[PDB]
DNA sequence: ATCAATATCCACCTGCAGATACTACCAAAAGTGTATTTGGAAACTGCTCCATCAAAAGGCATGTTCAGCTGGATTCCAGCTGAACATGCCTTTTGATGGAGCAGTTTCCAAATACACTTTTGGTAGTATCTGCAGGTGGATATTGAT
DNA sequence: ATCAATATCCACCTGCAGATACTACCAAAAGTGTATTTGGAAACTGCTCCATCAAAAGGCATGTTCAGCTGGAATCCAGCTGAACATGCCTTTTGATGGAGCAGTTTCCAAATACACTTTTGGTAGTATCTGCAGGTGGATATTGAT
């Protein structure tokens, strides 16, 4: 008896997804290509962030991804920025940026 | 008193992270104000959500379902 | 018991990046954001169904709630894996 | 006597703070203020570690971003110096007074 | 058949004020202004149960989405016209 | 048989709105004083923002409230204007406000 | 080519509403273009819940299904 | 002749605009935008008439809002006519854009 | 254009805080097989209402001219805000540390669900006759701008 | 101040669109009654982590002097934009045809729920080792700012 994750070829536990949609009340009843599909965008989604929060630890000289990684992602990506726009991350900081005009008259 | 324990310098400091270069004198008083009234909001519904679960405690859970419905949603702390 | 995507997440990364490791802190932020986008499409696929008159959530409501929460590119995408997996599991005993 | 121009340091703090991430604002002060409020609403509260720790995180992020937006008020005002009405203007625009 | 909140409304609008008619234009703003406070309320609930594990909205989950919802002096008198209501309605089989 | 809006003193129905909860796919239960209580709300606040309304029509020698009646109401109200803040009332227009700035002359 | 339909009449007599005294050469171009993208933005929202419903009509509830998910809710036509 | 000076009837207009609640949009002209609009992402599609209305309620009732924003912009750099980094400032204070 | 003061970067280093790891333990979770149940896709179709067209008319948009006064460029100077120290007051560490109260587990009873039946009702379909007020009108009062 | 041109106001009023009034029909809704099921309060309590101390260290906030430079003021003037005018188009209003497609209803099977039994797994705990990198030392060099 395989997991419908394997079946499904995904990571995400689609069983685990599948009984949160169950115990959420989102509706009386719940397809089973749904908790699949779900369970594959949650996946993908998360790989699109990681992704790029290595490239920002990469290019930082760093091995390991912290906050101010997913910051960094984020912030600099059109796409995923707006998703996130109303949204915090703990320990981020902000992007590098100085107004023009506030720069040394030169 | 307390809200005035919000120094001039971390207020600065703050300010710079945002990038701001000249700050006029007026501004610290202006700003403690404006911070004390996010935290009433803020914690005035933590406290809600604690009081309706029955504890004497706020938890970090409890700040964070308050910072959702102010439409401030925050990560790192569970849920 | 205290469940977590901070397992699955885990394995997402290496097939991302193997060598790269992740702080607590991180995975922390990354659970807080498998569960928001969740809970953000779930609710917007339970208010479909209710508008149009349906007991069932189905994949075809998630698509949808996909399609009305992810941004341009973001969505296409999301689109695809979402219809692949949803194919590869129901031609498969 | 070395003395650096009006404006270089502050530029320079400027730099500094947008490279890190850390709290800005003094650990011990910031909790008796919530406390002090938190009292205003409920006798007697515990607080979590990191219930405190989240209010903090979350409101020196809301006001860096006020900030920012004050900023750029000042500027539309030809100005650099940021005033209390840079701050009005950009809550009363955002919805969170007038 | 769809159902509003229409001969509700105007039965209240009799009460206090007695000589004042609506016309079908504004009936239906508040028919979509007690609809959007019903889902708003009920929402907080569903919500506001969740984060407890609790499987049921009680009279003390609808008041604790009045008190987080309705700004302050909204809220002290919408509680208690609620209270009232269900502290009545007990006493009563 | 008494309508369990009566037993609570309400002219809201109370057995619609315990039907809407379930409906509505809220929670597994709803407990019977849940629609009660949620029903009382309604009630007062239809009542706050139509009696504020009525007024305001009255203030315009009108006798039948329609969509600007409302609108003034709830701008007029700070608490009503914040729990109708990203509400737009179709018909309302906007409340009269001219920036001082801009007004004519001195003295 | 319709956005040139708003025309600058009608964008005279919405900011006078507005509360706006005189208005710029400019702005007339500058606003159709914030209602274009306004109005994109609702319509492909609007039209996600029709054809999501499987009909060929956009109805009035759409277009206010869709404005509640910007967050700009309106009342007068079924919610 | 007789003539008003520069201003005063833009007030004699704001006056009257604030003090109704008529649409300001020519009603055709705007549906052949929405048409137009909507056919450029699905075609073959139809509206109810009260769909058309829905958008131009909103449309309105949103730049209407959106020029007061822009006149608050415009007197905070002492100006009172609006211009076009005054209708930018608001709206990417506002959370729009940047 | 030169030269002194500093800040800033970079390469290397070391230690411990926190990430990594091998192993066991098990309650809850996920897969499986079976019998009952039902949501909602079909297909036929009634009927609502949307797209369209014809038409008259006058409201309102357009394009122009003209000059009022606004915005932009410019100079200027008093004083506020930044920089740099001098100084000591208080936040921070951290280890201990009782103890409040969060969270686990057993109990059992008020209360919700499920189901069968009767009864009251809000919505609608059919007509039919009121009525608040929009919009036209005339004329007395009020605002504005030229003098 | 005087005053002529317009806008503003308001009483006065008529037409009709929209609100109000009845009578019916009724399918779904809401009430009543009974048996059956259970969520969650209540009382007990182990142990997790919060409020408090102790307690020097020195980090960092505060008071102060000084002058750079910015914000606010005062001037000026080219021309942008508002007002008034002519003119004639296209939007609004009225009205009705034809039919697309939305929505009601009955037929009914592919997929979902409800259980029960069976096998897998992710979270909790210890208990032990290992590693990325924060923070510190130099020494080089770029940056700043006075000449």
């Amino acid at each position: 008896a395989k997991t419908r994750s394997s079946r499904a070829g995904l990571q995400f536990p689609v069983g685990r997804v599948h009984r949160l949609l169950r115990k959420g009340n989102y509706a009386e009843r719940v397809g089973a290509g749904a908790p699949v599909y779900l369970a594959a965008v949650l996946e993908y989604l998360t790989a699109e962030i990681l992704e790029l929060a290595g490239n920002a630890a990469r290019d930082n000289k760093k091995t390991r991804i912290i906050p101010r990684h997913l910051q960094l992602a984020v912030r600099n990506d059109e796409e995923l920025n707006k998703l996130l726009g109303r949204v915090t991350i703990a320990q981020g900081g902000v992007l590098p940026n100085i107004q023009s005009v506030l720069l040394p008259k030169k | 008193d307390n809200i005035q324990g919000i120094t001039k310098p971390a207020i600065r400091r703050l300010a710079r992270r945002g990038g701001v270069k000249r700050i006029s004198g007026l501004i610290y008083e202006e700003t403690r104000g404006v911070l004390k009234v996010f935290l009433e909001n803020v914690i005035r519904d933590a406290v809600t959500y604690t009081e309706h679960a029955k504890r004497k405690t706020v938890t970090a859970m409890d700040v964070v379902y308050a910072l959702k419905r102010q439409g401030r949603t925050l990560y790192g702390f569970g849920g | 018991r205290k469940e977590s995507y901070a397992i699955y997440v885990y394995k997402v990364l290496k097939q991302v990046h193997p060598d790269t490791g992740i702080s607590s802190k991180a995975m922390s932020i990354m659970n807080s954001f498998v569960n928001d986008v969740f809970e953000r499409i779930a609710g917007e696929a339970s208010r479909l169904a209710h508008y149009n008159k349906r007991s069932t959530i189905t994949s075809r409501e998630i698509q949808t709630a996909v399609r009305l929460l992810l941004p341009g590119e973001l969505a296409k995408h999301a689109v695809s894996e979402g219809t692949k997996a949803v194919t590869k599991y129901t031609s498969a005993k | 006597p070395h003395r650096y121009r009006p404006g270089t340091v502050a530029l320079r703090e400027i730099r500094r703070y947008q490279k890190s991430t850390e709290l800005l604002i003094r650990k011990l002060p910031f909790q008796r203020l919530v406390r002090e409020i938190a009292q205003d609403f409920k006798t007697d509260l515990r607080f979590q570690s990191s219930a405190v720790m989240a209010l903090q995180e979350a409101s020196e992020a809301y006001l860096v971003a006020l900030f920012e937006d004050t900023n750029l008020c000042a500027i539309h005002a030809k100005r650099v110096t940021i005033m209390p009405k840079d701050i009005q203007l950009a809550r009363r625009i955002r919805g969170e007074r007038a």
